[PDB]
DNA sequence: ATCAATATCCACGTGCCAGTTATACCAAAAGTGTATTTGGAAACTCCTAACTGAAAAGGCATGTTCACGTGAATTCACGTGAACATGCCTTTTCAGTTAGGAGTTTCCAAATACACTTTTGGTATAACTGGCACGTGGATATTGAT
DNA sequence: ATCAATATCCACGTGCCAGTTATACCAAAAGTGTATTTGGAAACTCCTAACTGAAAAGGCATGTTCACGTGAATTCACGTGAACATGCCTTTTCAGTTAGGAGTTTCCAAATACACTTTTGGTATAACTGGCACGTGGATATTGAT
């Protein structure tokens, strides 16, 4: 008696994205390697997001990550802000950036 | 004293959003056209989650409308549900 | 008599893997389940037209893998199929 | 005697400020009341979730200040630093919103 | 062996053109134009309505469904006489049986 | 005696094939039968509004065969199918004639 | 004694020109050897069904015009006629290509 | 058996870019323009390609087909009318 | 350059709320174990179309010369945003009454699911022709030199 | 204004291929009719959270002074357009070779489908506390006038 999620060495639920790929309409069929593959995927982005956003929070010296802090984590990294280019984060705020230009001096 | 309710995005609110995005000089003809721009922007993302809550049978628009609609605008929204 | 599912029990799961000692804020951890749905989305949909392309019935692992390379820029795709295939072969000799 | 900071110097005192921060900029209650009228002109009688109006503000607010990031560029890019409405409507011609 | 039958709207598209020009042909690349065109506004439509449907929790494409994704992705006065063309068609479908 | 549902409902397109594509494409796992018609109604309207301003175009050019190029003129001069089908390029379109009116002399 | 037309006065007739017509106006068989080398640097032994090339050459020439409109957009709101390689970069800029 | 390929990017030669800017409505043209317009076109060609391989390679094709192409350029939102579906 | 006015961090201590923690149900999933069904991987062969090549022709590409008009550089005047102080009104922050979200449950019109019959759409070969591409000269419009 | 030089609009006349037509083949859908399953509209009832109201706080509007950035004007060097001579590389049309796409058949590993068992995730009340917002003085940095 083990969940697959064990089975598989991860910590998101496998069975349920088996079961929202069932009642998602995506196709007839799932094949068991499919949830087993997705949540892999799942657990490691979110784990990427996560390092870089704790870096960022620790950087504030602050020890719980807000917004904020995934913010400037996605906007700093080239392949996170290349797959959320269209994105907007809630309370996230811009990266601080002032053309050279308007500068004095 | 009676005014229009785009106009409650006043002048300074304005000004500050330029600010958030690095202007450092605005010239006065610019408050009229960010009204008119933020009232398009407003008029068609609530046209579709008001589409959104008549199919639902509802009388309440929710979070998840305003979300739905965003994401058919191409401008999705982390952080409300769903 | 009501349930709301999320994904905060694994995002704090992954948190703890993670950062040991850094905890994560309502609005944070809302955030975090937006992005595992959408990212859930891209991938299941775009794997989806995959199966349908081909005339196939079945989402397998390999339709989900040829949606990650689609989907995710360069590095981040050679260590996601990675990671992927990692939790297959294990699943399956297990 | 009152000491005067020369144009330019707090405006970029507020831009510091507020790419800083990250806090609405707009005032809730105008941008509310702002939301029921536009509503009203749809569907009558419709009640919002504090949530709702909410998550408007956040969608807008973060548009219109990457529309003025856009802006700023056109701007530049005439060898100018003031913002103008030929600026922004040339900055929403290209994204393709108008025209 | 025969070579499958591949399907498009070509016959479709050519009764259409013939009640509203009697006197106009058209070209295969410009049927290949039209044939891409029924297919992408079908797949637009059918797949804005899927998510419609799986918002409210409901397994089933209606009719309703199918409008309420016409008023979601056509232009004011184009969707104004889709939805009148639509409803009409349906009624009449419904009368004869 | 058998009559396709397509002339039951006074339609030019198929409708039987619109629901099965419905079915085959995995939308949903139901279908009533007031969708393929509705929907069947739709393309059709479609197709006829801009097989109209495409022919308009195609007599204007003293041509009696409608070509990709007066399917391009149709789509980019009405504003309602512009709007609808802007992410979207005509193969052999080509573009409407637009100078800016600055380069021109004098 | 030689007859030479003002500068600008052919360019406006082959604006006008081009603008008419539809046909490629980029070579077929350098594009398709361009497709194949980029093709082959990516996988070897790939073979491809004619329209495969003439429906990227298709894109690729609908991709780049569009692109000169909005390049020509900012040269002409630099107080300019001339594009150069700035406005290139401004348009896919703000389209968000570049970003 | 075939011959190698390489700088094929510069058979886009000088009057063919030329030509797509007037089409594009452009009355003068600086001379730097045109390599930076080679640099544009070819990554944008990389982006679309190798979309469409992936494609062939999970259809476990050695042919590249319109459809891969087709599908390549909707998912980058350039889509394409007149062959096929 | 010396200063003075103003803004800006920095280190420390303060209460407070949201974050963390734990406990108890428990229905809702998830897992297990069985019988059952089926998609699609594998053989094979058919045959479409992609690749290859040769050879001739002229439509364009290349590179040079040269002049002209555009872009960049520089000046300058004035008018419009920025800065700042002030006066105050709208926004912000808290209470208790019901609209409507959302749950539960029944049951009927409507959906799928089978088998069977019927015909519509697609392929094909043969057949057909007029729409359109191409080539031509000629009348007209435009352009640039004067 | 006058003028010639150049390109362009437009009708005419021409063969050829793509498009239209008609025949039959026919398997593949689509329609028909039966029995079967089930979703979701409809009552009903429960209960979050959305609206209404009244009272307190600091951000908004107005008006004044001026610094400086914007547009307009003028110059000049040179880079880009226009033209032409030169010839190469693409286009065009045909032919035959075979890779590999695509069809058909067989059949098994892997999916679904039920009933059944196990526990995990979510909710809620109650509890808990330390991380962060916020206040402060006081040291430094910045900015602008002399
Ligand atoms: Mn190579
Ligand atoms: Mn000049
Ligand atoms: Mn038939
Ligand atoms: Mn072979």
């Amino acid at each position: 008696a083990k969940t697959r999620s064990s089975r598989a060495g991860l910590q998101f639920p496998v069975g349920r994205v088996h079961r929202l790929l069932r009642k998602g309409n995506y196709s007839e069929r799932v094949g068991a390697g499919a949830p087993v593959y997705l949540a892999a995927v799942l657990e490691y982005l979110t784990a990427e997001i996560l390092e870089l956003a704790g870096n960022a929070a620790r950087d504030n010296k602050k020890t719980r990550i807000i917004p904020r802090h995934l913010q400037l984590a996605i906007r700093n990294d080239e392949e996170l802000n290349k797959l959320l280019g269209r994105v907007t984060i809630a309370q996230g705020g811009v990266l601080p950036n002032i053309q050279a230009v308007l500068l004095p001096k | 004293v009676l005014r229009d309710n785009i106009q409650g995005i006043t002048k300074p609110a304005i000004r500050r959003l330029a600010r958030r995005g690095g202007v450092k000089r605005i010239s006065g003809l610019i408050y009229e056209e960010t009204r008119g721009v933020l009232k398009v922007f407003l008029e068609n993302v609530i046209r579709d989650a008001v589409t959104y809550t008549e199919h639902a049978k509802r009388k309440t628009v929710t979070a998840m409308d305003v979300v739905y609609a965003l994401k058919r605008q191409g401008r999705t929204l982390y952080g409300f549900g769903g | 008599r009501s349930r709301k599912e999320s994904y905060s029990i694994y995002v704090y799961k992954v948190l703890k893997q993670v950062h040991p000692d850094t905890g994560i804020s309502s609005k944070a951890m809302g955030i975090m389940n937006s992005f595992v749905n959408d990212i859930f989305e891209r991938i299941a949909g775009e794997a989806s037209r995959l199966a349908h392309y081909n005339k196939r019935s079945t989402i397998t692992s390999r339709e989900i893998q040829t949606a990650v390379r689609l989907l995710l820029p360069g590095e981040l795709a050679k260590h996601a199929v990675s990671e992927g295939t990692k939790a297959v072969t294990k699943y399956t000799s297990a | 005697k009152p000491h005067r900071y020369r144009p330019g110097t707090v405006a970029l005192r507020e831009i510091r400020r507020y790419q800083k921060s990250t806090e609405l900029l707009i005032r809730k209650l105008p941008f509310q009341r702002l939301v029921r009228e536009i509503a009203q002109d749809f569907k009558t009688d419709l009640r919002f979730q504090s949530s709702a109006v909410m998550a408007l503000q956040e969608a807008c607010e973060a548009y219109l200040v990457g529309l003025f990031e856009d802006t700023n560029l056109c701007a530049i890019h005439a060898k100018r630093v003031t913002i103008m409405p030929k600026d922004i409507q040339l900055a929403r011609r290209i994204r393709g919103e108008r025209a």
